[PDB]
RNA sequence: GGAACUUUACCAGAUCCGGACAGGAUGAGGAUUGACAGAUUGAGUGUUCUUUCUCGAUUCCCUGAAUGGUGGUGCAUGGCCGCUUAUGGUCGGUGGAGUGAUUUGUUUGGUUGAUUCCGUCAACGGACGAGAUCCAAGCUGCCCAGUAGAAUUCAGAAUUGCCCAUAGGAUAGCAUUCGGGAAUUCUUCUCUGCGGGAUUCCUUUGUAUGCACAAGGUGAAAUUUUGGGCAACAGCAGGUCUGUGAUGCUCCUCAAUGUUCUGGGCGACACGCGCACUACAAUGUCAGUGAGAACAAGAACGAACCUACUUGAUCAAAAGAGUGGGGAAACCCCGGAAUCACAUAGACCCACUUGGGACCGAGGAUUGCAAUUAUUGGUCGCGCAACGAGGAAUGUCUCGUAGGCGCAGCUCAUCAAACUGUGCCGAUUACGUCCCU
């Protein structure tokens, strides 16, 4: 013989990654925003979290079918093995993810990149965000790429507390002049749950207790 | 007798040319570690979901 | 290299005023006090509140301070 | 050698219409193994890309790449020219499709 | 009687100490005897790589770090009782082994 | 980026199509595929040929296309990275000033590493950055051990008291030991998920309102606790089209810049420079003995991977062979690392010398498909090669630090004078200033 449990680790850290690295490619018009997997001896659970349910699972499951097909081909789980679930976002807003892929479809319709960016950002602080940052970067304007970026409410860029409180999503959009990037960053807002958000205060907030 | 010759280096498996990345079938900067088998920039771009984060 | 940043004496302040009556001289009583009366994920953070706190307390014996309004 | 014996593509055909995709790993130098029926065949995986290549020029698959695989999928009208292709029933349906 | 042992590995500490929890409580609950939970030795796996593709400036290094924590509970119980308590929802990541010690 | 082949991008050749698809020509009376033997050839390579077979509509030819490319352009781009720039920096709203560019806020005084705070104030309020957060060390609590240990009790076994060395100085005590068996008992040591613990907290001095500071105390720890990671806004025609199925536009595209295969090259030098390693010796080099780390890595019915033990051995090393173990707190392993120590009564005695180990000769073994010191160990020779402390210049560094010493991982079939980590022995000096940059 069995492997090392090292080696355990890093199988399944590196099927995670591959199996990440297929749906999103997949799923790329549809608002995918992540993957997560249950492993059991009865069998393997994958959960697709996405925008459009609809058409990630297509008519009758046809494309989540599809997907099971493809994803049971290439890594050989037997019969019964595998079973692929798709789930909708709660808040599509606060999905870096979804973001991206709307600016990206913004963007291939020929639209203004001040003027999809900052529908982006209206669109992402309208649900509840507490601060929003889209950048733009590549030929816009010429053969002299800039870079454009536009920004509201508040964001943390700095220790590791960004990495929970802030989501972040890049993709390079294909145009006809060559590469284009687009960035979207989120700053969560405070959810006790913690389905959205990090769930504790910022680690620089101090709230005194009103007395009884 | 080219079926035989075509590729036949190729078919003993030996050396750098050999192996190549598991992401991008790149045979530079490979990082055996672990058996992992990513070149050092596709590591850097996959390691989040891998499972390593950069502490220290 | 000790300066209280505006973060701990705001929090400090605020805890003055609120909780006047049950901070006294010592550090560590007012560090019990302060951990129950406030939410902060630092326990450094809350370690230099009640620090200041102290120091505010002290303060306010030797006559009114700047910042700090009581009944 | 891309060439392609006949009753390899047919086994890759029927393989492709019974499980709607194919998964190949893209590797010059390799062997892809598909299960028709029970047992199992092989064919050499630069076979299968040059029929996965004519078949997609032809507009009859769809493609998808990541991590040195392949993941083909037959479309309507790759699926009807399987389905011709094979002399199969008009009732014959892929398992993706099957409910 | 006989001895069953439960590995408990996982890559989330949060994770492997909650099902550890779960399991030391379905235990208790079956009033079998419990050597354990022994918190095994933490093991790191760094890989260390340069930050920049190809070669240019300061030579500056990335270093990720990945730590494995293990747990193993030993319950003397039978076979069917330790499957019995093995039977929950079990966090995702957390991988569970159940052993027969001589 | 430690390149034998591969990698490879270069050179000399030879193959394959990895030119999908579409429209035409031929075509089961056979489109084509692959080859025995001789010869062409580097090739007992159907590459092509002779002469014979074999497949079978998959393919060939020919036009447009298409594809691939470590082809070009980083001055067309994306992404990432480096740098400006380790410092304290940055920018709105509303208000105020100005015809305006713009300005104020954000300046000034003390303080702080800090645009950190206090104060004042044409501002008032906010947003980042700094701080906080995060990860490792040190002290510590609950948990916890049949992958960590300890102590006791029975055993069993060993030494055992006139003894003083070649003379054996100095250095505590006035019954002990045995990782080659059991039994309980327990958590001091080891393991660790979440906690506790430190904050200018306490006392004095100078500041003298505050913000603070310096000595001392308390303490495992006394000032960003220590070391890291993260790190704003603006830019640079900074690097990368040699990471990618990241890419626009351009170049080649069947005797190809695609792709394989063969052989060379990337390693050639009486040359220059940058970064190392080894030295110039006695605070040493040899031979012995002793005590003693820490991060780590181990394989894809079995088989690779890592190892211990034995053997080889009735006679060198390196080897070669068996039998086991280990998926790694379980085997390696009580991890016998090297610096180091030794009252070893050992050799050498100031010399290019038993310093140095460059260069080179002969045997032999090992990795690999392939190795003439240009794989790499090991043996005996060579050592009569410089080098005896290094000119002008110049790098790094303030405490478990510099320096010194090894070890592991990474590259890796084989090969570290490299890098990334680790522990070991362990200082001198300063605790300042703006002279230089
Ligand atoms: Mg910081
Ligand atoms: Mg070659
Ligand atoms: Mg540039
Ligand atoms: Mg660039
Ligand atoms: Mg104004
Ligand atoms: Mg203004
Ligand atoms: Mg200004
Ligand atoms: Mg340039
Ligand atoms: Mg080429
Ligand atoms: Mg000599
Ligand atoms: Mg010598
Ligand atoms: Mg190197
Ligand atoms: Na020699």
């Amino acid at each position: 013989g069995p492997l090392s449990k090292k080696r355990m680790i890093i199988r399944d850290g590196v099927f995670y990654a591959e199996l990440f690295e297929f749906l999103k490619r997949e799923l790329a018009e549809e608002g995918f925003s992540g993957v997560s997997y249950h492993v059991t001896t009865l069998r393997t659970e994958i959960v697709i979290k996405a925008t459009k349910t609809r058409e990630v699972l297509g008519v009758n499951g046809r494309r989540i079918r599809e997907l099971t097909a493809c994803i049971q081909q290439r890594f050989n789980y037997k019969e019964g093995k595998l079973q692929l679930y798709v789930e909708r976002v709660e808040v599509r807003g606060l999905s870096a993810m979804a973001q991206v892929e709307s600016l990206r479809f913004k963007l291939l319709s020929n639209l203004q990149v001040r003027r999809a960016a900052m529908g982006i950002i209206r669109y992402v602080m309208e649900s509840g965000a507490k601060g929003c940052e889209v950048t733009v970067g590549g030929k816009i304007k010429g053969q002299r790429a800039k870079s454009m970026t536009f920004r509201d409410g508040y964001m943390i860029k700095s220790g590791t507390a960004h990495k929970s409180f802030v989501d972040s999503a890049c993709r390079h959009c294909y145009m006809r002049a060559g590469c284009i990037g687009v960035k979207v960053k989120i700053m969560l807002p405070g959810d006790s749950t913690g389905r959205n958000g990090p769930s504790e205060p910022l680690p620089d907030v101090i709230t005194v207790i009103e007395p009884k | 007798g080219h079926l035989d010759q075509w590729r036949s280096r190729q078919k003993i498996g030996m050396g750098k040319g050999a192996r190549c990345c598991v992401i991008c079938s790149n045979q530079k900067a490979l990082i055996r570690k672990y058996e992992l088998n990513v070149c050092r920039q596709c590591f850097r771009e996959n390691a989040e979901h891998i499972g390593f984060t950069k502490l220290r | 290299g000790k300066i209280r940043t505006k973060t701990v004496k705001r929090a400090s302040r605020q805890v003055v005023e609120k909780y006047y009556s049950k901070l006294n001289f010592d550090f560590y009583q007012n560090k019990r006090v302060i951990m129950d009366v406030t939410i902060a994920e630092s326990k450094k953070l809350k370690n230099k509140i009640a620090g200041y706190t102290t120091h505010i307390m002290k303060r306010l014996a030797r006559g009114p301070v700047r910042g700090i309004s009581l009944k | 050698s891309t060439y392609v014996p006949k009753p390899s593509r047919d086994n890759v055909y029927r393989f492709f219409f019974t499980e709607g995709v194919i998964a190949c790993k893209k590797d010059r130098m390799g062997t892809w193994t598909g299960t028709l029926g029970g047992n199992t065949f092989t064919v050499p995986c630069i076979q299968v890309m040059q029929l996965m290549r004519s078949l997609k020029s032809r507009n009859l698959i769809k493609e998808q790449y990541a991590w040195r695989h392949y993941y083909w999928t037959l479309n309507d009208e790759g699926i009807a020219y399987m389905r011709s292709y094979l002399h199969l029933a008009p009732s014959a349906m892929p398992n993706t499709q099957k409910p | 009687g006989q001895t069953v042992r439960l590995t408990i590995t996982s890559r989330n500490a949060k994770a492997v100490e909650s099902v550890t929890s779960q399991l030391l409580t379905r235990a208790r609950d079956e009033k079998v005897t419990i050597h354990g939970p022994v918190r095994l030795p933490t093991r790191t796996l760094k890989i260390t790589t340069r930050k920049t593709p190809c070669g240019n400036g300061t030579n500056t290094w990335d270093t990720f770090e990945l730590k494995i924590y293990k747990r193993i509970i030993d319950l003397h119980a039978p076979t069917e009782q330790v499957k019995k308590i093995t039977s929950f929802t079990m966090e995702s990541g957390v991988d569970v082994s159940i052993t027969i010690l001589d």
